[PDB]
């Protein structure tokens, strides 16, 4: 359930959207997810937090 | 039960992230640590195992403790 | 209790009763998936989720 | 107990301590060019933030207020 | 005025004063074993009874001491 | 011995000294299973449930299932 | 750093002492007694047994599958047989997952250029892995 | 008004109060190494069985050290 | 609105706190060579002996504080 | 918006409770002392004996307030 | 498909009663009247002995080494011995390069990212690998 | 020549053609994923070429001749 949640909350909000992934993407994204549960509270905050001047989506990307 | 899985989420993090470590040149660091580990897990499991049991006593104990402050008892004759 | 039981000797010996046998089964399992996260986990081809800072549990537990 | 007319023993130790210590080498080369692109993928962002600022403020500056 | 504020890092500081309470539960678990050896010197025959004794004792300081942790942790970790 | 938790039982002994120096030893009349028994050790003569079964083996066995269960995924990836 | 060496081979010659085959302590013997290393000697004979043996394996290999085809082996099938055949498609199973690993060289799959992880792929944080 | 602060700063304080639980520790210890000389003239010939369960409750209280310790480094990096 | 404040000199109160944990450590030295001597004067003849476990307490009296030290420099330097 | 603030008064602060720190120390000392006289009173053919091994705890004792102090010290210059 | 097979199998035959080895023939004779494989016997025997083995190798080094320490080793230097330690120093340095390229898991060094050649990897056909 | 109790050979033999099939797959698509990134990598330089012959064309119509 998390799992899913993370997938469809990330690609679009929607399960079309995550289904309009290919499977590999999916796995992708299922095994980032794995990373973060193994990282939890001693990983690198990197992986929730958005540096300054990074390039990549923020939160109001589908918004 | 938090103290459990806080700390099996540290040993699954350092276990899976830092095992590398033993191929390199501060391996003597992660065996160590490795080590402190195992015997933390074992503490923790012995520990957890005598209190649940220690719990249920003292559970029973405050009923029949209860039960006796009211209790008065005859001499046979 | 812990009473009694077979109990092997050394490791060699865990063959020698169908419980101890699923044992030493279940222990390889366990011992086992810990290096198979490592490589997978730490392999070069895993790549972030590029929309990873879209949405996060931190943000909606909060 | 004759002297060893062979020191196969010894080599093998040898071989192993060799491949282990090549490891080591390419272990820390293959971290200090790690630590360099960490450290020029900060600078890249760092370079970006002050470009954005820079941008943000002759908007400002556009705006006039 | 209405005002509402919300400031992150006081959770922190909640956290420290929940461990000082192990000061009263490690002091504690020396105080039964500080008691044990002056016990078991002047009744080294029941050695059984106060060793078992202590450690029961120490688990229900543990407790105590388990009690802050995860109030800690929950202050911590959320 | 012991492993892990797991410690082996061990007989009380019932005869006296003078009672156990009278009794004559004849290991013939034992089965093959326990000959030259040794109380540190008494299953090292024990048949294998499963000839061939090697302890490692199954060890091994779990470690594939584990490696199984972890890389599936990785080359027959499904849909949500 | 000699003390340690002295108590490390102390230990292996006690251990050595101790085993009770009289195969292996008469070879022990023979190999100090000549000099020479009963460890080598033994993967050297393996190694010649094994180059011996392989038209033997060969051979074994056709007589097993005459067998298993004839149907004589699934006559006598019993619980044994299939705990073997179940370790056996479990190896099956677990050598093809890093046999594909190994072809595509790369645990994950590679994604392909109109994937949207391509970007993922863009900002790497070390181009050189 | 809903404002939002967040203080970087704040994590220093909570690992010294953190720190400060190592005070009971400390006096734990020397209460248990305090009661075994006591115990050591009064029966000295069971020293070893002392010094035994004095080492097991300096162990204890070591544990309730890490923990306290534990919640500092995490505080002070986290 | 979102608001992120650095403060500098919050790691001051973080190292007066941990150094206070050194108060625990200091008396219970004092504890340990407290009973050392009433212990001495109770078995003269072991004196030597005792010493060698006072000693040994202080050894590992210390070594808490060293970690509440270490603590008081890891942020004093940072 | 991001926000950096320099306090100096902070370091007062820090100072002072490093100072908390000699409590510890302080009492310490009194408890060899008071140890000493019971000794003393117990024994005293060793005086002199009791008095080395005082010292020799005081000059250890005193050794962690001094941490404590130069901490004080370095933030109350700095 | 079944005259190559018969055909393999019987050259592997006329090999294997080629060998005139009385051991090799008197196990595989062994082997085949109880139905058992021969080589896998001989896999296990020797794993065995390596097995029983490993504080004899350690022995063996500590004597060795001391033998080398010692100086008697280099009393009795002949050519054979110069032979050896040349072979003995080749295979040490290609253990050492392949031990450098595993450890940085790449047979080149990687760029660094202030070098001109950063654009190669930019340019690279398939990000992937 | 007794039936065989043991059918290690062929176990081994399956255990090879297994490994060897795994392999081929992870070869075709690795080949299958370089070809597409060729086809792709072909389209951008082809992209890039038609955009440089839209500006080249702008610039000539600014000149004017
Ligand atoms: C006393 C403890 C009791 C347990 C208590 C309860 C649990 C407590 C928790 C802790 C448990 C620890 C783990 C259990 C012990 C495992 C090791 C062991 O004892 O082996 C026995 C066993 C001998 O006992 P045996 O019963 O006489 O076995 C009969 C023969 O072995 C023959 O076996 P067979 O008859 O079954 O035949 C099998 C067959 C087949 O045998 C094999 O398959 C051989 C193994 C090949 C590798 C396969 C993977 C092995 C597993 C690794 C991952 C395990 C992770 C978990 C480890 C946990 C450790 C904490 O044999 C062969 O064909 C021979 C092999 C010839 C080929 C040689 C070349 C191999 C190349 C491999 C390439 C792959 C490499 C990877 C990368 C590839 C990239 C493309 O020794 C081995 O075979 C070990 C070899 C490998 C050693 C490393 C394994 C991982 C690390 C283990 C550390 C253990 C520390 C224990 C300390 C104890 C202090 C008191
Ligand atoms: C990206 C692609 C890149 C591709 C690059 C290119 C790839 C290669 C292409 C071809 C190139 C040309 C050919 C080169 C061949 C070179 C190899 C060769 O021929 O070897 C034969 C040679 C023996 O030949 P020989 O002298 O003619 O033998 C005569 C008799 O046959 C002797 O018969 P035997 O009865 O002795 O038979 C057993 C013998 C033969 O067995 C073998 O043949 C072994 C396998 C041979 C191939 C090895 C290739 C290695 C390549 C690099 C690593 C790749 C992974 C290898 C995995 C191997 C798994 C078994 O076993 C050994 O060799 C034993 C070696 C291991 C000794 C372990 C002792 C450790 C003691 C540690 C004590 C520490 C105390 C510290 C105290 C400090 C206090 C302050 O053996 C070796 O050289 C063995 C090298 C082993 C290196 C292992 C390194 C592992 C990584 C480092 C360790 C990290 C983890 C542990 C760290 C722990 C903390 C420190
Ligand atoms: C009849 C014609 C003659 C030539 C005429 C003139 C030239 C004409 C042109 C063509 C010439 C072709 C080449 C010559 C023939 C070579 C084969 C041969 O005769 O070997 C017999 C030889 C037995 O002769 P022997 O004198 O009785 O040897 C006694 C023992 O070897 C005992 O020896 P030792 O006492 O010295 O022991 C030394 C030590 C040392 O042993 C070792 O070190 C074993 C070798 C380890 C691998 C090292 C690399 C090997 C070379 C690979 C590259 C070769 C490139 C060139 C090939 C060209 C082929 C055309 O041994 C051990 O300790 C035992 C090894 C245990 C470890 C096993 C595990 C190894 C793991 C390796 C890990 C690395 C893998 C790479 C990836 C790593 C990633 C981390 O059998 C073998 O052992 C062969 C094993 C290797 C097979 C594959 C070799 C490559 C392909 C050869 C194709 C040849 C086709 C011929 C067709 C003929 C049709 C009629
Ligand atoms: C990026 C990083 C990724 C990392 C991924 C993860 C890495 C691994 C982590 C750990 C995972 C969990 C553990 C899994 C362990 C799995 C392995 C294992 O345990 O094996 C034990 C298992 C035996 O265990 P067992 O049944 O208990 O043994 C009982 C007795 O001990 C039996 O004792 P024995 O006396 O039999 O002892 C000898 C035995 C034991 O020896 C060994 O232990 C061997 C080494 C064991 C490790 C193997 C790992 C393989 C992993 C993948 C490949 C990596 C490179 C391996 C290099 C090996 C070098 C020797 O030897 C064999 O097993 C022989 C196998 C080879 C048979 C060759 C026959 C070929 C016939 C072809 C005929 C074609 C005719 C076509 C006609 C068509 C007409 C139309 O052996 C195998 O499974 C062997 C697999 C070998 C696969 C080789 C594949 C090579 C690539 C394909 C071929 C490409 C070139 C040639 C193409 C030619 C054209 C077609
Ligand atoms: C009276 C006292 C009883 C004491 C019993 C002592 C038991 C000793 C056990 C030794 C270790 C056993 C390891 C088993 C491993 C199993 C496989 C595996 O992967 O597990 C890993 C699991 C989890 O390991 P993990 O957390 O490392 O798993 C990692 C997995 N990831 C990374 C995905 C998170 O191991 C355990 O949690 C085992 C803990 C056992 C604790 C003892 C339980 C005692 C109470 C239950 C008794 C039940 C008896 C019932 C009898 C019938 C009643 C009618
Ligand atoms: C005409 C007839 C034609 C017939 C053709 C037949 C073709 C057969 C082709 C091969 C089929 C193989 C099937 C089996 C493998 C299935 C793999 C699979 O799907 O796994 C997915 C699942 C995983 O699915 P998943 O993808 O949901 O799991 C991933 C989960 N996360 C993401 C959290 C990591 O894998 C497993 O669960 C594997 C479990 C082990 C399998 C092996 C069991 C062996 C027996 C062990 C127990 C008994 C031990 C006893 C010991 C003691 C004895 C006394
Ligand atoms: C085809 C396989 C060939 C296998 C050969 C292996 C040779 C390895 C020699 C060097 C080993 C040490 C390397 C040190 C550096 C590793 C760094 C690292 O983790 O990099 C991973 C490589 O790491 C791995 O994938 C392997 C992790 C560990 C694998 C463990 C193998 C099995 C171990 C079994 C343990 C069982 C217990 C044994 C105990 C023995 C000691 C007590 C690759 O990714 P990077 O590009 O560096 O960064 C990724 C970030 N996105
Ligand atoms: C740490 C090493 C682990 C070794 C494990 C090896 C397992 C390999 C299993 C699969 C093999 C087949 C793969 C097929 C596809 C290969 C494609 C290729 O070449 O890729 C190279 C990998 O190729 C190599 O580098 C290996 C080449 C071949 C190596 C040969 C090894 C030694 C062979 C000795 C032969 C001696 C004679 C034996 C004859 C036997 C048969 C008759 C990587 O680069 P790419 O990203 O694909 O493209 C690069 C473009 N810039």
């Amino acid at each position: 359930d998390h799992v899913e949640k993370a997938m469809i909350m990330r690609w679009g909000g929607t399960l079309e959207d995550v289904r309009k992934l290919s499977a590999k993407d999916q796995l992708r994204v299922r095994c980032f997810t794995d990373i973060e549960k193994l990282y939890s509270a001693y990983g690198p905050k990197d992986t929730y937090l958005q540096p300054p001047g990074d390039t990549l989506p923020g939160k109001d990307f589908y918004r | 039960h938090f103290l459990l899985l806080m700390f099996f989420d540290f040993f699954y993090f350092i276990f899976v992230f830092f095992f590398y470590g033993v191929f390199c040149y501060w391996f003597i660091l992660f065996i160590f640590v490795f080590c402190f580990c195992l015997l933390f897990y074992v503490f923790l499991y012995l520990l957890d195992l005598f209190a649940a049991i220690l719990q249920l006593f003292i559970f029973c104990n405050m009923i029949l403790q209860l039960i006796m402050d009211f209790l008065l008892f005859l001499l046979f004759v | 209790m812990l009473l009694g039981g077979f109990v092997p000797r050394r490791f060699s010996q865990f063959n020698r009763d169908p419980c101890w046998m699923f044992f030493i089964f279940s222990v390889g399992f366990w011992l086992g998936e810990y290096p198979a996260m490592m490589i997978k986990y730490n392999a070069r081809d895993l790549v972030y989720d590029p929309h990873r800072y879209v949405w996060s549990h931190h943000d909606d537990h909060h | 107990k004759a002297a060893p007319k062979t020191l196969h023993q010894v080599r093998n130790v040898a071989y192993f301590f060799a491949a282990w210590l090549g490891v080591q080498k390419g272990y820390i080369e293959k971290s200090a060019n790690d630590r360099l692109w960490v450290e020029h993928q900060r600078k890249v962002r760092q370079q970006n933030v002050e470009r954005q600022q820079a941008l943000d403020s002759i908007k400002l500056m556009q705006q006039g207020v | 005025s209405t005002v509402a504020i919300s400031v992150q890092g006081l959770h922190y500081v909640g956290t420290g004063l929940a461990a000082i309470a192990l000061a009263g539960v490690g002091l504690g678990i020396g105080t039964i074993f500080g008691n044990l050896l002056v016990a078991c010197a002047r009744q080294p025959n029941l050695t059984k009874m106060l060793f078992n004794y202590a450690i029961l004792g120490f688990a229900l300081t543990e407790a105590i001491g388990l009690f802050a942790l995860m109030l800690a942790f929950l202050m911590l970790f959320s | 011995y012991n492993m892990l938790v797991f410690r082996d039982p061990k007989r009380r002994p019932q005869l006296s000294e003078e009672e156990r120096a009278k009794v004559v030893v004849n290991q013939a009349e034992w089965p093959e299973e326990f000959k030259d028994f040794d109380p540190d050790d008494p299953y090292k003569n024990s048949p294998e449930i499963i000839k061939g079964m090697s302890s490692w083996n199954l060890f091994l066995w779990g470690v594939e299932c584990a490696f199984i269960y972890q890389f599936y995924e990785l080359v027959f990836p499904k849909s949500i | 750093l000699c003390n340690a060496a002295s108590k490390v081979q102390a230990r292996s010659a006690k251990k050595l002492a101790a085993l009770t085959d009289a195969g292996i302590q008469k070879t022990i013997s023979e190999h100090n007694a000549n000099g020479t290393d009963a460890a080598v000697s033994s993967t050297k004979r393996y190694l010649a047994e094994q180059r011996q043996l392989f038209h033997y394996r060969v051979v074994r290999f056709f007589d097993e599958c005459h067998y298993i085809i004839s149907g004589e082996y699934f006559a006598q099938y019993t619980k044994v047989n299939l705990i073997w055949d179940l370790r056996f498609l479990t190896k099956l199973v677990v050598l093809f997952l890093i046999g594909t690993v190994l072809g595509r060289q790369s645990i994950f799959p590679p994604i392909d250029p109109d994937s949207p992880l391509v970007e993922a792929l863009v900002t790497k944080v070390n181009p050189n892995y």
